[PDB]
């Protein structure tokens, strides 16, 4: 009889559920570590700028 | 990474004046020594010019 077993078969669309939402907290995670990083190559460039800017200043000083 | 910009571009920015420094008073001097060896030429063409 299907009693005990009658309650595998929610748990199985509720876990299908809870695994499409383990889908979205991983993609989530993505775009987040894609952020995350593009504002260290924001961060990155402009002080490249800011040295190369710098030293050509202390260069015409000289 | 600020922190090590600004304390990269420093320690270029007191090494590359500290070495112009050196090359300022070189070039001070290599226009001394040209005209102290060129020098009676001046004053010689400068007198011929006051006695008017």
């Amino acid at each position: 009889k299907l009693e005990a077993i009658l309650s595998q078969e929610v748990e199985a669309e509720i876990q299908a559920l809870l695994q499409e939402a383990e889908a979205k907290a991983e993609a989530v995670k993505r775009e987040a570590e894609e952020k995350a990083k593009a504002l260290l190559q924001a961060r990155e460039r402009a002080l490249e700028a800011q040295y190369r800017a710098a030293l050509r200043r202390a260069e015409s000083a000289g | 990474l600020e922190a090590q910009y600004r304390e990269r571009e420093r320690a270029e920015t007191e090494a590359l004046l500290a070495r112009y420094r050196e090359r300022a008073e070189a070039e001070a001097k290599a226009v001394r020594e040209k005209a102290m060896a060129r020098l009676d030429e001046a004053v010689a063409l400068v007198l011929k010019e006051v006695l008017p």
